[PDB]
Formats: structure tokens, C-alpha cells, sequence
């Protein structure tokens, strides 16, 4: 995509925010076993 | 006493070998596992490759 914005006289950001799923799952099996996997969702972080 | 002083040691005197001496206590040679047969190793190449990011884990049979 591409945008065409009015010019401003010093240079700017362009915050674009893609909207994702972020879910967290968290378990305690054992005393002191805490366990966590986050799964962000299309924009995963944790490929092979 | 003397009558016990089990006449083979005293025949090797100061030169015992190993199956005159106590030993410490001590299993057998059982060998290794396999760690691919670990049960948090295969699935730990999975659900990351899946897409997860992955940390946490369950204490072992001492706790520890």
C-alpha cells in the first residue's frame, strides 16, 4: 500500500497499526512450574 | 579372632586386587535414553514452528 500525504516542512512517522490477535495461555501444573506461550495471530514471533 | 582371618587376604598381603576389596554401593550399567524420546524435545520444535514463542517448563522427577 501506499499513501499520499499532505507535505509538512519536518519530516514525520507514519504509525500504521495492522490489527492482530495477541493471546497469551498460561498454566501452573506443579508448584513453582509456571509455564506461558504466547501466540500473536497472523503476525507471529516465532518461527523455526 | 584370629581363627576367622579369611586366608586369602593374607596371602595377597598388600597386594590386594579389586574383588578383595569392598566396593561402594552401586547399580548396574543401565545405558542411556534416547533425549529424542525426551518428553519436551520433539513438541518444543513444533509448537514454535507452528508460530509460537515458547518458555516455561515442568521440574523433574528431584524437583529439581
Amino acid at each position: 500500500m501506499q499513501f499520499t500525504v499532505d507535505p509538512m516542512t519536518e519530516p514525520t512517522y507514519l504509525m500504521l497499526l495492522f490489527g492482530v490477535f495477541d493471546q497469551v495461555v498460561i498454566n501452573q501444573p506443579t508448584r513453582s512450574g509456571i509455564s506461558v506461550a504466547y501466540l500473536r495471530l497472523p503476525f507471529a514471533s516465532g518461527s523455526a | 579372632r584370629e581363627e576367622t582371618v579369611r586366608p586369602d587376604l593374607a596371602a595377597s598381603f598388600n597386594d590386594w586386587t579389586y574383588d578383595q576389596l569392598t566396593q561402594p554401593p552401586g547399580t548396574a550399567y543401565l545405558p542411556a535414553p534416547d533425549p529424542l524420546t525426551g518428553p519436551t524435545t520433539i513438541r518444543d520444535k513444533v509448537l514454535s514452528a507452528e508460530g509460537e514463542q515458547l518458555a516455561g517448563s515442568r521440574p523433574s522427577v528431584l524437583h529439581g
